[PDB]
This record gives structure tokens, sequence and C-alpha cells, in this order.
């Protein structure tokens, strides 16, 4: 029983900046992928990133590469999403979840309740 | 320059043994032993033991318990590995492989194939994967042959008779608890050829001297 | 014997980037001035080709973007720039003692973005079914990393013992893999059940996949 | 042929090599090749319990011969020492009590150059002189 939580997540103009964390707890993570995801209204749950273990890689999807970096704080049981040059399309309910499968075939068994990043002008002056 | 050739691939039972040849030229066989590796297939390599040409001295694995023998014809710069008592977890592409001065594999055969296996030989049967409602995704549908219960690797899947290549997925066998393996090639083709278009694979299995050609269309 | 462990078993770089491979000997293969380690490259279909002798030195013809490093029972293997062409397995091997080992391998594989796989199912063939077997096979296409997993469904109960898979190597074009899963039934088992479904994980999915027909168009 | 080569006839002019060890009792050599360059070195250690007497490390010179002495693992229960096999020899006889005899030749097409027959005198020593193998070249 892994209970995650996300957080980090606001409002950004643009082209700017955010970074997002997942904690977990009830569980070490370290011998687990950790995979963000992502749904906007109306449409469905997006992959984004995922950090397997320490030394296997980060892998990305097309529509973030190169702007988002994932990377984990095993001794924090967290994992991050930084988010760079953020694009309106972006804006979403992000969401961590862990698989549970060591051998990474994608056994999404829990994912935390996620975390809205909105990329909007209408609140930066 | 360097060449090292070997003989051909073998099947053989189980008890029974196999020798495996290695023609060396480009260079003085008399200056350097000669070396055997294998490999079971998607394993590591295993060094099993050399052969100085000089004297026909020989070192050996341990783990091969004496099954192993080597042997040299100078005359004809070859040198020969015996594997004896022969299990079904010798099967292996069998190397030899030739040192340089820093004791270091420099030269290499192309590999002899060595199945053991209580199986005997047989050729497959070749079966369509017909294109459907089921394989189709945007304007492109998946097609194939099931390559089924034939006996040893390997085969080769064409399809109509070689003209098609893009596309093409050939998985690699499985061997199945019978004893016999079983591969699938597929390809994808534009949906709306499937009405004017033939595609047949062609399958060739020389170890018994078979070629099955297959039309694969629409159920 | 002396025991050579690589690390990692795998691993993806991206096509220009630093991609650095461990082994390990279990015992010095350092002795009289020299470390007896040497590194191979091997493709399918073809023998090991040596890269590296004694550590650190360049066999000729071997591109300088390779290198070695290390002493004692610590030694790298470096590609400083990654090419199309780097893509293989890579042992190393040490010559301090009989018997010469290996380690067993490393393969590097060329990175690319996640691509969930796309999934085809095909009933077997009125030809197979007259002769007492029906293989169903399960094809998922040009998905990225190579992990996945595939479970057969038979009327909706979950199948275990009668299926074998095979995955392919990654396409020269796009990078990607492709899997097959073959579920052998007898004929009379095929004939019992009406919906055959394979279900499909990978980390790109947020949730399986089932892919699956109805005996008989529907 | 200029130094460090031999020619093929009596007179292309190919490498001199040195020969390496026939075997090497209750040791090991490295690097372990079928023959050795000039200039190359062949080093040799002892199993546990033995003495290595003898050049640990020989190197090969450009007449075929390897420098230093014979290298021997001894494990020292012997009237006579172990008196070694000299590289290209082999050595028939595995006891050195006194009275014991030991006897030697060139393998390959190398030429034999000194005792053929040695035996364990009473004071601990060896007959004679010690088994050489020249290259049939030089
Ligand atoms: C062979 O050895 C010659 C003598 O060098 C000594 O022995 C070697 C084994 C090392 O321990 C070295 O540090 C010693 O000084 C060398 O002059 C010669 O270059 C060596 N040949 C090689 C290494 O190929
Ligand atoms: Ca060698
Ligand atoms: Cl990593």
């Amino acid at each position: 029983q892994v209970q995650l939580q996300e957080s980090g997540g606001g409002l950004v103009q643009p082209g700017g900046s955010l970074r997002l964390s997942c904690a977990a707890s009830g569980r070490t993570i370290s011998r687990y992928a950790m995979s963000w995801f992502r749904q906007a209204p109306g449409k469905e749950r997006e992959f984004v990133a995922v950090a397997r273990r320490s030394g296997d890689g980060a892998f990305y999807a097309d529509s973030v590469q190169g702007r988002f970096t994932v990377s984990r704080d095993d001794a924090k049981n967290t994992v991050y999403l930084q988010m760079n040059s953020l694009k309106p399309e972006d804006t979403a309910v992000y969401y961590c979840a862990i698989d549970s499968d060591t051998f990474y075939s994608g056994s999404y068994d829990y994912w935390g309740q996620g975390t809205q990043v909105t990329v909007s002008s209408e609140h930066h002056h | 320059e360097v060449q090292l050739v070997q003989s051909g691939a073998e099947v053989k039972k189980p008890g029974a043994s196999v020798k495996v040849s290695c023609k060396a030229s480009g260079y003085t066989f008399t200056d350097y032993n000669m070396d055997w590796v294998r490999q079971a297939t998607g394993q590591g390599l295993e060094w099993i033991g050399d052969i100085n040409p000089n004297y026909e001295s020989t070192g050996y694995n341990q783990k091969f318990k004496g099954r192993a023998t080597m042997t040299v014809d100078k005359s004809i710069s070859t040198a020969y590995m015996e594997l004896s008592s022969l299990r079904s977890e010798d099967t292996a592409v069998y190397y030899c492989a030739r040192e340089d001065d820093h004791d270091a594999f420099a030269y290499w055969g192309q590999g002899t194939l060595v199945t053991v296996s209580s199986a005997s030989t047989k050729g497959p049967s070749v079966f369509p994967l017909a294109p459907s409602s089921k394989s189709t995704s945007g304007g492109t549908a998946a097609l194939g042959c099931l390559v089924k219960d034939y006996f040893p690797e390997p085969v080769t899947v064409s399809w109509n008779s070689g003209a098609l290549t893009s596309g093409v997925h050939t998985f690699p066998a499985v061997l199945q608890s019978s004893g016999l393996y079983s591969l699938s090639s597929v390809v994808t083709v534009p949906s709306s050829s499937l009405g004017t278009q033939t595609y047949i694979c062609n399958v060739n299995h020389k170890p018994s001297n078979t070629k099955v050609d297959k039309k694969v269309e629409p159920k | 014997d002396n025991v050579l462990t690589q690390s990692p078993d795998s691993l993806a770089v991206s096509l220009g980037e630093r991609a650095t491979i461990s082994c390990r000997a279990s015992k010095s293969v350092r002795t009289s001035g020299y470390n007896y380690m040497h590194w191979y490259q091997q493709k399918p279909g073809q023998p090991p080709k040596l890269l590296i002798y004694l550590a650190s030195n360049l066999k000729s013809g071997v591109p300088d973007r390779f290198s070695g490093s290390g002493s004692g029972t610590d030694f790298t293997l470096t590609i400083s720039s990654l090419q199309a062409e780097d893509a293989a397995t890579y042992y190393c091997q040490h010559s301090r003692e009989l018997p010469y080992t290996f380690g067993q391998g490393t393969k590097l594989e060329i990175k690319r973005t996640v691509a969930a796989p796309s999934v085809f199912i095909f009933p077997p063939s009125d030809e197979q079914l007259k002769s007492g077997t029906a293989s169903v096979v399960c094809l998922l296409n040009n998905f990225y990393p190579r992990e996945a997993k595939v479970q057969w469904k038979v009327d909706n109960a979950l199948q275990s013992g009668n299926s074998q898979e095979s995955v392919t190597e990654q396409d020269s074009k796009d990078s990607t893999y492709s899997l097959s899963s073959t579920l052998t039934l007898s004929k009379a088992d095929y004939e019992k059940h009406k919906v055959y479904a394979c279900e499909v994980t990978h980390q790109g999915l947020s949730s399986p996949v089932t892919k699956s027909f109805n005996r008989g168009e529907c | 042929c200029p130094q460090g080569l031999y020619p093929s006839p009596a007179s292309v002019c190919k490498p001199v090599r040195c020969p390496a060890p026939v075997s090497f009792e209750n040791g090991i050599y490295t690097p372990r090749l079928g023959s050795y360059p000039v200039g190359g070195n062949v080093s040799f250690e002892c199993e546990d319990g033995f003495i290595l007497r003898g050049s640990p490390v020989r190197q090969c010179r450009p007449n075929g011969m390897w420098d230093g002495e014979t290298a021997v693992c001894d494990n020292g229960a012997g009237h006579c020492p172990n008196p070694g096999i000299s590289l290209g020899a082999v050595r028939t006889g595995f006891r050195f009590g006194h009275g014991d005899k030991v006897r030697y030749r060139c393998s390959s097409n190398l030429v034999l150059t000194g005792s053929s027959e040695r035996e364990c005198q009473g004071n601990g020593v060896w007959s004679g002189t010690e088994p050489i193998c020249r290259q049939p070249y030089s």
C-alpha cells in the first residue's frame, strides 16, 4: 500500500518554468520506476516521463522531450519533474504513478491525486 | 587478410560426438595457438580450450570434463575441436579464435551452429496470418506467416520473392515443448492494396531442403 | 576462476552522447605492468570483434571515439560520441590465467522517445485448425522501450503456461521494437470458447489495452 | 634478412619468434601464446606449495632465444632439484631421487644443444648440462 502525493502546481506564464515533486510513503521506492502522466480536460491521460531505478535511465514522450526533466531523490523517497519552456498546451493535472513491476512493464497500480499546472498569461503582470 | 573458415552447421542426438574444423590462412599457422569459444544463443561466451600447433599440446577449461579434444593438421593449416557425449545444453555457436601478441582474440571464425536434441530434422508447416479489421490501423494492415514445427534452426523468410522488404518484422524463433521451433514473420502494407496486390511469404528451411510459398489473403 | 561482472546489463544512449560500460573482475588481471583485459563488440549474426586490448589500447581500424581505462579489478569502456553503428553487445575478457573468461555482456541500444505499442491480433487459420491445433497470435508493433507484458484471456479467463513470446531487435529506421505472443490451444479447446483477447501493459500506457476477437467474424 | 627476421628460403623475411613452453608444471605463464615476438616477455608463477627457481620473467631476444634462466616450480621433495623443462623441450621422468634420470627432446623443428640425458647424482646435482632448443634458423 503505497501513498503518492504530488505538489508544486500553480499558475505559470508561457515560456516559464516549474518544478513538481511527488513524495511516496509506506514503501521505499528506490526499487521501482516512477512515471509522470498528465490529463487536460476533455482529453485522455498522456504519458509524460519515467524515471527508472538510478542508473537505468529516464525516458520521455515526444511532446515534452527537451523541455521537461525527471529526476529522483531516493533518500527523500521523492521524484521530481522540472518543466521548462512551458506552453498553453501543457496545462493539465499532472499525476505521478509507481510501476509495481521491477522489470518495468508499466504495472501502474498506485497513483497520486494530481496537481494542477495552468500555463496562462492571465495572472501575470 | 587473416581468415579463419569453419565447417558448416551440425545436428546431433544426445550422446553423439561432433567435430568442427577451422581452416587458417593469411599468417604463419605455427606462430599462434588456436583457441575455441562457444556461445549459447542469447547467452555469453565460454572458452573451451586451446592447442599449440608447434607441439600439439593443449589446454582445456575444466568445466568440459575431458569431453573436448583439440587437434591440428599443420599440412593444411587446420585446427579441429571434437566434443563428445553431447547434451542439449551443448547447443551453441562454436567459434575458433586466434590470439594476437597481447593474448586478445584478434581473429574469429564465422561460427558453427551445433544443435543437440532428440528431435529429428523436419521442415515447417506454414500458415497465413490473414489481414483483417483486427490487424488494421489508419490506412495500413498487418499480415504475416506463422512458420511452425521445424527443426533445427534456421529458417529464412522472404516476402514476394524478396520484392517486399520495408515494414517486415521476422521474429526470433521460440523452441516449443515439442522440441520443434516456431516463428512468425509479419509485414505492414497499405489497406488499399489488399484487393489488388498479392502477398506471398517464401519460407526456406535448408536443413530439411524444404521450400514453401504461402499466399496470405484477407478472410 | 576469475568472474567478470559487467554493468549495466543494458543501456540506452542518445546518438552523439557518451556511453560508459564497466567491467569488474573478481581477481586482479594486472601482472608484469600490463592489465590483461580486452573488450569486444558483437552484432547479431557475427563473431565478436576486438576493439580494445590491454585495457586502454585501440586495435587498428577501430574508431577513436572508443577508449578504455582502468587497472587491477576495475575497468571501463567508453564511447565518447555514440553513432548508430555502435549499437551492439559489448564484452570484456581477461587473459590473466586459464580459463580465459568473459563478462556476461552489456547491450547498448539507441535511445528514443517513448512509444506505446499498436496491438493487433490474428485468429488461427482454417488450414491449421484441420490439423488439430490452434495458434492465436498477438502482435505489438513499433513500441519503445522494449519492456512490455502480454496476458492472454479466453472468455475473460486469464491464461498461463500456454503462450510464448519473441521480440525483434531494435528497428534500424525508427529504433522501436515489435513483439509477438502466440497462444497455442487444441482445436477442441479453441472451438469451445468465443472471445480471445491479449491485454498489453507498457510504461507508455496509463492503463492496459486489450485487443480481442470473437471466433467466427463475431 | 635484417636483425630479428629469418628468411623463408635459405637466403620473404619473416619475424623471428621465441618458442612457447610445451608445458609448465605446477604453475602458469602469462601471456599464454603459441610463440612470442622479439622483445616480448613471459612471466612465470607457481602454484601453492612450490618454489619458483630460475628467472620469473624472461625476454625473447632477436636470435629467437630467451634470456635469463629456465623457470621451474619445485616443491623440493627430491634428492636433486627439479631440472625444469627448457622452453621448446619435452622431458620424460617425474622423479628426482638419487640415481633417477630424465631425458630431453626438442619438439617442433627446434635444434637440441646440450645433454639429452641427465642423472641425479649423489651430491644433489644433475649430470651434464641443460639442453637448449635453438630455432632451425640462426
Ligand atoms: C619486456 O621487459 C623488459 C624489461 O623490463 C622489465 O620487465 C618488465 C616485465 C616490466 O616489469 C618492466 O617494468 C621492467 O623494467 C622491457 O625492457 C621490455 O620493454 C618489455 N617488453 C614489453 C613490455 O613488451
Ligand atoms: Ca592465448
Ligand atoms: Cl538513471
